[PDB]
Formats: C-alpha cells, structure tokens, sequence
C-alpha cells in the first residue's frame, strides 16, 4: 500500500487508519526519539505538523512541491489546538500566553 | 490514467531522492534509516544484507515502511545524518554495525580455508595469474600451501603510502581475496586463518 | 547523571535548611555566592541517589509532564499551583509542534534565545 | 576628457522639440547632446541596472539595427542576458504567451541536429527544417532562455526599436533607452541622451552596460 | 558518501543547515551551481560544492551582502 | 468485447528438457579432444536438428556485434 | 520479424590505463547476461594466442632451488618475474634471447640484446638486482608460441600464452523503454601480454563465431 | 530526553579512575575497551617525562601508543558525564568520542 | 571448428545429437551457452 495525500478524519485534523479509506501507516513515539537521536529536527517537523496533522500547513506544502519550491510553513498542529479545548472542557482554564 | 511518459518523468524525480525506511520495533536510532530508492518490478521491498543486521528484521513476513523526506532540509538531513553509508559504526559499541552475516561469513571462511593437500601442491604466481589459474581450471578454489607476490601497503609516520611487495606463504583463496584490501590494512596476513571474529575487525 | 540529579542542602544562608533541589540550581548559587556578595550565602550540600522513575517524574514543564506521566494527576496538580508551561525540552516541542531543541534545532533555539534579550 | 568623447552630437536639425533640455548647442548644422546633462545618466540608469542586476532578474538588449546587431550579443549573449537583434516580432513582451509557442519547434528544432535525429527525412527535408532555424534562432535564439517576461529593457536606439518600448510601459517593465536628438524620450524611463549611431558609442556604452550588470549580483 | 564535506565542516548538523540554505538558492531559481553539475538535485549540487572548498557559512554571508551592494547599484546607474 | 474469448498463459517454448554431457575421445590423430553429446527433448513441435541451427544462429547474431566495437 | 531478436549496441568502454579496462553491453535480452558472459571468460582465459617464456638455462648454477652469486632475489622469484614480462614476436616462430649485463644497479628489459624480429614493450619492466663489487650474469632465455596456459609441472622432457591476467564479468539488470528484464554485461579485463582490450575481446568473440559457423 | 551537547568545553579538570575489571579470575575486560572513546584530564604517565597530552582525545593510534609505551600502567583518569562542569546538559570533551562517522 | 552428425534419434520427442571433434575448453563452453539458449530463447506456436 501507498498514499500520498486523501482523505482525513473529522476528530484532530489527521489522517485515516489504513487499507480502507487512505494508507496511514502511523509513525508512533518510538520513531519519534531514533529521529531525534540521529539529529533530524526539520525531519521530525514535518511528520508531526506539516504533512499530517496542520490543515493550512498540509494546504500551503502541497503548492510548493507542485510549483518546485519545496521548503515548509508548519504552524499550529490543531491536534495541540484539540488537547487545549478537551482540558477547556473538564473545568480547566487552558490558553497561549501572549 | 497511467501513461508511458509518466514512469519516464518518476525516475528523474527519484534520482537525488532519499526514502527513510523503518522497520516495526525501532528500538535503536540505527532502525529508522534512508537509502537511495532505485527502481523495481516487484511488490516486495528491497533491503539490504548489511543493513538487516543493525535493524533485525528477518526476511520472514516481515514488513517495513517507507517515509518520502519532502523540503530541501529533511533531504540533506537524510542523505548526511539518517543514511545507511554514513551510520556504518554502532551507536552503543565502537565496533561496526554493517558486517558480513551468516552468509558473507561462510563465503569468506569456506575461500580462506586450508585444505590437505589439494590439487596445486606448492606452484608459485606473480600476484593476478594465481586467481585466474584457480578460477578456470587445475588448480583447488581452496588448494593451501602457495607462495605468492602481495603489492602489500601502510600509511605509516602520516606521510602517504609505503612499503614494498614480498613473497608471502598462503592459500588459493587467500590470495583471490587479497585484492578486495583497499591499499592499506595488514595486505596478506588479515585474508588467513578465518573471518568469524577478524572479518569484523 | 541524571539518577543523582537532586541534592539536600546542608549549611543555611541562600538555601531553606534542608530543601530538595537540582545540582544545577547548587552550583549555580555556590559559584555566584563565593565571589560577589558574601561566603556565608553559599552553603554546602550532598547528591542524593534518586531512581530513573522518580527522577523521571520531577520535571519543569506541565505539557512535558502530561505526556509521560497520568494525565489526571499531573493536570489537576498543574492548575491549583497555576505555574506557566514556557518548555524548551524535547518532548514538550515535540507534542506542541516546533523544532526541538537537539542537532539542527539547536542551531535555530540558540540564536532565538539571543533574541529574547533586547526583544 | 574621459571616453565620453565620441557620441558628441548626431541628428541634423530634424531633431525633436522634447530632446532640448540635453543639447549642448547646436552648432555646424548639427546640434551637440550636453554631456554635462548626460553624466548624471551615465551612471544613475547603470545604478539601477547594477541594483537590480543583484536581484538576480533579466535584461533585454534590443537593437535590430544593422550596426548594432552582430555586435550586442558580446554584451548581452555573452554576458548571459537578453537580447533582440532582429525585427521584434509582435508581442515577445505582451502576447508572450502564444510567441513563446514559437521558441518551442525552435528548441525542439535545435535538439534535431543534436544528435542522430537530424538524419531522418530526405535529405532536402532537413533543409526545409534547417531553415526554420535561420529564422527562428535569429529572431529569438537570443531570447529563448526567457522562461517570463523581464523586469527591465535597455534598449539602444529609442526610435528603431518603437514598438519594443511601446509593449514594455504597457507591462510595466522598466525601459533603460539610448535617446536621440531625434528621438521620443517621453517613452523611456531612464534617458540616456547619446548617438543612437556611432559604431563606437554602441559598443561603448552597450558593452559598459553588461559591465555593471556582470558583477551586479555581487 | 559525506564524509569529505565532514572533514571540511566539522560540526556535521551545521552542514544540514548550510547545504539547506545553499540548495534554496539554486533550488527556488536564484543563483547558479559553481561546481559542473551531472544530472544531480541541490541536495546533491551543494554537498558536492562543499567538498571541494568554494562555498560554507563564512563564504555565504560575505557572498550575500555582496549582492545587496550589486543590486543598488543596478538600480543607480543605468549604463 | 469478445467476452466469450477466454485468456490462456501463453508457452512458445518447444523444449521441454535439455542436457548436455562431455566426454573424452580419441579420433584419427588426436592427443586430448571432447566429444559434445546434447540429450534433447521436445514437445514434438520442432527437429532437434532444426532447433540446434536456429540457437546457435541466435548467438552468432549476438556476437556479431562484439567483434566491431 | 517475430523469429528475429534484439542485437546489443555497445557504444560504451571506460578505459583505466593501458593494462586494465572494463568494456560494457548494456541491452542483452533474457538468459543472454551469463550466456555470451561465460563462454568468453572460458574462450580469455583458455584461448588467447601470444608468446612467453617457457625454458631458461643459467650459466652459473643449474638447478631451481638454489642461489646466484651477487643477487638478493633466488632463482624462483626470477623466474616469476620473467612470466610477467612481455614479449612479442613477428615472423619467428620460436626465438632465443641473451641477457648480457654487469654492474651495480637493477637490471631493466632495456639491458636485453635488441634482435630483428624481437619487441619488448616494457623496457622498465624488472627482472633482479646486482649487489656491490662486481657479480655478473648471461643466461640464455627461451620464447614459445601457444594457445593458453601450460603449466611446469605438465613439462616432463610455467608458461603463460595468455595476455589476460585476470577476467571478470559483472550481470545486473536494466531497463529498455517497454520492458522489465533486459541483462547488462559489464566484462572488466586486465592485461599484460602486449593486447588491447578492444583488440582481445574482438579476437574471442572471432574464435566462436567460427565454430559456430559449421553448426550453423 | 530534554538532556543533551552544550558547549565546547568544561573550566573543571575532574573525572573518575579507569582501571581493568580484573573480577576474580583472570581479566574479565580490558582496560584497552575501558579507556577507547574517552577524554583525559592530564594524568602523569610514566615515571615523570610526560607521555601523554592533557587534554587530547584518546583515539585508537593514541592508545596503541600508551599500548606499547610501557604495559605496565594499569590506572589512568579520564573525565564523565557524571562529573561535568556545565549545569545545563553536558560538554563535548567531558561526553567521550561515540559516534557514527 | 565441430562437425555437426551422429543424430541418434530415440522417438519423435526425445533425441541425442553429438558433436565429436571438439577442443580441450570448447566442451562446456559451447554446451553451456547453447543450453543457456535453447531454454531462454526457442522460437514455437502456442
């Protein structure tokens, strides 16, 4: 299976599972700290914001590939944006200083 | 649609490209790593021997899956610090990652190897007619007992290369895998004995 | 190093008798207190051995803290004390998306952090 | 004293009530262009060449007259730049968009000869391809490398080269032209009263341009 | 391999970033390649620019500046 | 449209086992010369005489263009 | 036609110095890497007409297992060294050469007697070393022409009639617009015996064709 | 995790003994494998000459060098992480030398 | 250069040609190629 950019899912702004609706193929935490280990922090920024979890990242990354720009705006994630509305929620008072 | 110039245009855009494979338990920085992704009529990705060692994924329905590094700094981050040709050494021990594994091993060791006797006997070579006499016809692939001319070298007292050749004693095989050497190292006297625990070092 | 991480205080000056502290905050304090203002203010201290869980626990950041730790017991926590996340670690850029301070990061968070001096 | 000393004067009294301002005084039946009023513009338009020569843009040389065609690609061409020597087609800076269909059959063109895919066809056939070549080499092989219109003109003589200028103001490209006592300098953005002739004004200046531009990115 | 342009730039990551910020040059559609290219990305075209010697942090930066000089001066001067 | 028109795997290869043995011989006047013996076998469709001809008119076609280089 | 297969176009040879080489085929059509491959490594090795040393006889000692006086190398590393040297003759079938030389210094090819119809193409190429004082030597060496290897032992009452020193060839895969298996023989050759590789591996592919000429 | 590289090096010259394991019997591990990849403070080799450098990286010619330059030195110091200068994270010298390339 | 003949022919599918004089190296070398073809490429109908 291979996937380069479908579908994606109402709840966090990511995307589906796999071998049904588009090829996931999840990155998990463990992956995260051999990146990390290796020294590879623009890498690592661009599987956990720009293609992946950012909408207006994924929208504004995928412009610049076809027009032969490369480079990346991540922004906010909205899965982070997602964990400050769930603790708004449950009695917390939650929000970006400054 | 799937057209035939479309193939024409993917190999030219996966040229300079590197693909950051990784297998399921990435235990170690050494199992998250890029290679130059080349071209294939197949379903089943290709992993290389010396790399299945550092990750420990044996061909067994064992899966693996791929990463495409997009921007111009995830690329060279790839290419300079996550690639297999530059992570050759481990991480925990100072000793290599990337060596030769049941297979390489019993090659190297069954060539190296001093059998009684043989076809041969005792029959002197310049250096390249030794291998090219063994490899046709008469003589063992094993054969033992062999003087032969090394171009042996060492980079010694920081100043290029140095020494001089020598008629040095050992196998058919020996000699055959003696132009393997890349000019320095011990020339000759490494290729003996076996390659289980010296293969490494 | 990171086991033997915190460290009781011994003598009084700067120090609260015999507060649990980090090395860092120690030797900080000793080094400023033994030549500018008076010898007396830098008291002395002794490491103490502390486990890979619970020095694992103990940690600055509230995002950092929620990810590797119970959720429950660190954000209830968090917001009756009402401390300000402001993480410059690994874990807590890593889960609020931005480049981590380590390898090519460090680069970018080091002339950032210069930055926010003057302004 | 200094290499100003060559395009003195040009144009008999046909001249131009708007190029005034930049005559020395006419005397023996031609008029003089004051240098004194040139100096200025001798380096103000090359300041702006040499600016935004670093900003990495495109330049465009146009000179279809005679004794300024053969000579300019030295200064253009050679200075790897842009130029147009010849009749400047109709919309090479507007209608862009269908002229560059033309550079297209004359890349394509050039490729045939290139390698072995210049012996197919009778071989009368590759002259009735060859001569496409003539044509289009010529009226664009010298513009080919312009994937988008420029972001400034210097063109030589401001009469001649009408139409080049005219399209240009429309686009909003900057226009760098080589004036004359004769000439309409109400088009040109950045005068350069001098003699639109002179073998040796062209070269001069032509080849001083591509001078500041050469090194303008540094 | 990498281990050329190691040799030359010492810290490792540093060359990430420098080849990074040299490859958007060429990669985007500013500058040209100094080193004679064989069919090879910015990716590559940097990396090899910095084995030979002609281009690091230091060169960048004096290179540059250079250019802002160049470009007011494109705009002053018309000839 | 053909729906009708059921695909088979295709097999245009009339050999269907091929073995060859080399032994020594002594022929008139000879010091050390091999004797060739190709076993062939066919689906019945082709010679073994007729088959030999056509493959070793397929190699010569081959290395003709080796020689000029 | 459908009977007719694809020829190779070569148009391709990296050429590393005069000895060795590496000749390249890239479109070669399925089971036609190892084919072709094989029979010229057996046809190099086995078949390569040329000219080598085959017997010598020396003035001071006449045994192999012994040592001259004045020369550091023994008499079984000499005649090693004179398997390596080139010779190459044109009219004469067999020919016997004279190395007339004295004085401290190394012997180079250049010192041998220069005949008619006798070529040496490595006048560099060293044979032994002569010690202080004085020390002197003439032994008469022996040239044969042969096919392939004949070895010492083989003689009752080493030669080497191969230019080619070592043979290698290499197989691997390539693509051909609408295709997916079309081989890619790379033959890398290493010689010595006064051949081209251009010349060796056209003269191979020669001795084939010719015995496939009766079969066919 | 949050732990890592900081600066170039250490102002303090401390670090911990290296000697061979010798557990029991004979040597379980050698003080070749112990000391390869670590930095020295100073240490005084030999009996009062110099030997060895300050604060030189001891490399795999620099250890064959002490190796062979007398086998009878069994102790030499060489610096840690343990004992490090800087507060935050650790020093480049006061790391070691384990790395890929 | 082989002279082709000797054609033992066993039944309609099955036969045994020979190729008598042959060189000391022209053995395996011409077998092994021709067996290399005859089983890669062989012309027929299907």
């Amino acid at each position: 299976h291979a996937r380069s950019t479908g579908s994606y899912s109402l709840v966090t702004q990511q995307p589906l599972g796999g071998k049904a609706q588009f090829g996931g193929q999840r990155f998990g935490e463990m992956e995260v700290w051999a990146l990390e280990a290796y020294g590879a922090a623009y890498t690592l920024q661009e599987m956990l914001t720009v293609k992946s979890d950012d909408v207006n990242g994924r929208t504004k990354m995928y412009k610049n590939i076809v027009d032969g720009n490369h480079q990346m705006e991540p922004g906010m994630p909205e899965s982070f944006n997602v964990l400050l509305k769930e603790i708004r929620s449950l009695g917390i008072n939650i929000e970006l200083e400054d | 649609r799937e057209e035939a110039v479309v193939w024409d245009i993917l190999d030219e855009v996966i040229r300079e490209h590197p693909v950051l494979l990784n297998r399921a338990p990435t235990l170690h920085r050494l199992g998250i790593q890029a290679f130059e992704p080349v071209l294939i009529e197949g379903k089943a990705i290709q992993l290389h021997p010396l790399v299945c060692a550092a990750y420990n994924a044996d061909f067994d329905g064992d899966q693996m899956a791929v990463h495409v590094p997009l921007t111009l700094e995830a690329q060279l981050e790839a290419r300079a610090l996550m690639m297999s040709t530059n992570n050759i050494l481990s991480p925990a021990n100072g000793e290599p990652i990337i060596v030769p594994s049941q297979d390489v091993v019993l090659g190297l060791y069954y060539m190296t190897r001093d059998c009684v006797n043989a076809k041969g006997e005792g029959m002197v070579l310049t250096g390249p007619k030794e291998a090219e006499r063994l490899y046709r016809s008469g003589l063992a692939s094993l054969h033992a007992r062999v003087k032969v001319r090394i171009t042996e070298y060492e980079k010694d007292a920081n100043g290029e290369l140095v020494a001089k050749t020598s008629l040095k004693d050992t196998t058919v095989g020996r000699a055959i895998l003696w132009m393997i050497v890349p000019k320095g190292l011990p020339y000759s006297i490494v290729n003996q004995a076996l390659g289980k625990k010296a293969i490494s070092k | 190093r990171q086991m033997l991480r915190k460290a009781t205080i011994v003598n009084a000056g700067s120090s609260d008798f015999l507060e649990g502290e980090q090395v860092e905050y120690s030797r900080v304090k000793i080094a400023n207190r033994e030549l500018e203002a008076n010898g007396k203010v830098g008291a002395t201290y002794s490491r103490d051995l502390l486990g890979i869980t619970k020095a694992s626990l103990a940690t600055e950041s509230f995002i950092s803290a929620a990810s590797f730790q119970e959720t429950t017991r660190v954000l209830t926590e968090a917001a009756v004390a009402g401390k300000r996340d402001e993480l410059r670690g690994l874990k807590e850029n890593v889960i609020v998306g931005r480049l981590i301070p380590a390898g090519t990061g460090y680069a970018y968070h080091q002339d950032r952090m210069r930055r926010r001096a003057a302004g | 004293m200094l290499k100003a000393g060559v395009h003195f004067g040009h144009q008999t009294r046909y001249w131009n009530p708007k190029m005034k301002p930049f005559i020395f005084g006419a005397r023996n039946k031609v008029h003089i262009i004051n240098l004194e009023k040139t100096v200025p513009m001798f380096n103000e338009a090359l300041a702006e060449l040499n600016k935004i020569a670093s900003r990495k843009g495109k330049i465009l040389f146009v000179g279809t007259k005679r004794a300024a065609s053969e000579a300019v690609k030295d200064a253009a061409l050679s200075c790897d730049q842009f130029f147009v020597n010849h009749r400047w087609l109709g919309g090479m800076l507007t209608n862009w968009k269908t002229v560059r269909q033309s550079i297209k059959r004359l890349k394509d063109l050039e490729t045939q000869s290139q390698d072995g895919t210049f012996d197919k066809l009778t071989k009368k056939e590759a002259l009735m391809r060859t001569r496409e070549l003539e044509k289009l080499e010529n009226s664009l092989g010298g513009i080919k490398d312009m994937g988008g219109l420029p972001d400034a003109l210097f063109v030589i003589d401001a009469d001649h080269e009408h139409i080049a200028i005219k399209e240009a103001n429309n686009l909003g490209i900057p226009v760098f032209a080589i004036v004359d006592t004769n000439s309409d300098p109400d088009g040109v953005d950045f005068v350069i009263p001098g003699n639109d002739d002179a073998i040796r004004a062209v070269t001069l200046y032509l080849g001083a341009v591509a001078a500041t531009v050469r090194e303008g990115r540094s | 391999t990498v281990q050329d342009a190691v040799e030359k730039i010492g810290n490792r990551f540093d060359l990430v970033l420098v080849a990074a910020r040299r490859a958007r040059q060429m990669q985007v559609g500013g500058k040209d390649p100094l080193v004679p290219e064989e069919n090879d990305k910015t990716t590559v075209i940097a990396l090899r620019e910095i084995e030979e010697g002609l281009i690091n942090n230091q060169i960048l930066d004096v290179r540059e500046r250079q250019e802002q000089q160049e470009q007011e001066a494109a705009e002053l001067q018309a000839v | 449209r053909p729906i009708g028109r059921l695909l088979v795997d295709a097999c245009y290869s009339p050999v269907e086992r091929i073995a060859y043995n080399v032994e020594a011989a002594r022929v008139e006047q000879r010091t050390d010369l091999d004797k060739l013996v190709i076993e062939m076998e066919t689906n019945g469709t082709i010679d073994p005489e007729e088959a030999i001809r056509r493959a070793a008119t397929i190699l010569a076609e081959q290395l003709e263009a080796f020689v000029d280089l | 036609s459908v009977t007719e297969f694809l020829k190779p176009r070569l148009v391709d040879i990296e050429q590393v110095s005069s000895t060795h080489a590496k000749v390249t085929l890239e479109p070669l059509e399925r089971g036609f890497g190892h084919t072709l491959g094989n029979a010229l490594r057996r046809i190099l090795l086995s078949s390569m007409p040329g000219c080598a040393v085959t017997e010598v006889e020396i003035d001071g000692v006449l045994h192999e297992y012994s040592t001259k006086e004045g020369v550091q190398e023994d008499i079984l590393e000499i005649l090693l060294n004179l398997k390596g040297l080139a010779v190459r003759v044109q009219g004469k079938d067999e020919v016997i050469l004279t190395l007339n030389k004295s004085g401290i210094g190394p012997v180079t090819a250049a010192d041998i007697t220069h005949d008619g119809d006798v070529e040496i193409v490595k006048p560099q190429h060293v044979i032994c070393h002569l010690t202080d004082e004085n020390a002197s030597i003439s032994m008469r060496i022996k040239v044969q022409r042969g096919r392939g290897y004949v070895p010492a032992s083989t003689r009752i009452h080493d030669a080497c009639y191969s230019p080619v020193e070592r043979i290698a060839y290499n197989v691997e895969a390539a693509r051909v617009e609408q295709r997916t298996d079309l081989d890619k023989l790379v033959i890398e050759m290493e010689t010595n015996g006064t051949i081209d590789p251009e010349e060796a591996i056209r003269r191979a592919a020669t001795i084939l064709a010719e015995q496939l000429e009766a079969f066919v | 995790q949050d732990l890592v590289v900081t600066e170039d090096d250490c102002g303090t010259h401390e670090g911990i003994m290296m000697t061979p394991v010798i557990e029991g019997g004979d040597v379980k591990e050698p003080l070749r494998d112990r000391v390869l990849g670590r930095v020295t403070a100073e240490d005084v080799l030999k009996p009062g000459t110099a030997d060895i450098l300050v604060p030189r990286n001891t490399l795999l010619h620099e250890q064959w060098c002490d190796l062979l330059e007398e086998n009878s030195v069994d102790a030499v110091k060489v610096r840690s992480v343990v004992s490090c200068d800087t507060d935050f994270g650790v020093c480049a010298h006061c790391y070691g030398r384990d790395l890929a390339r």
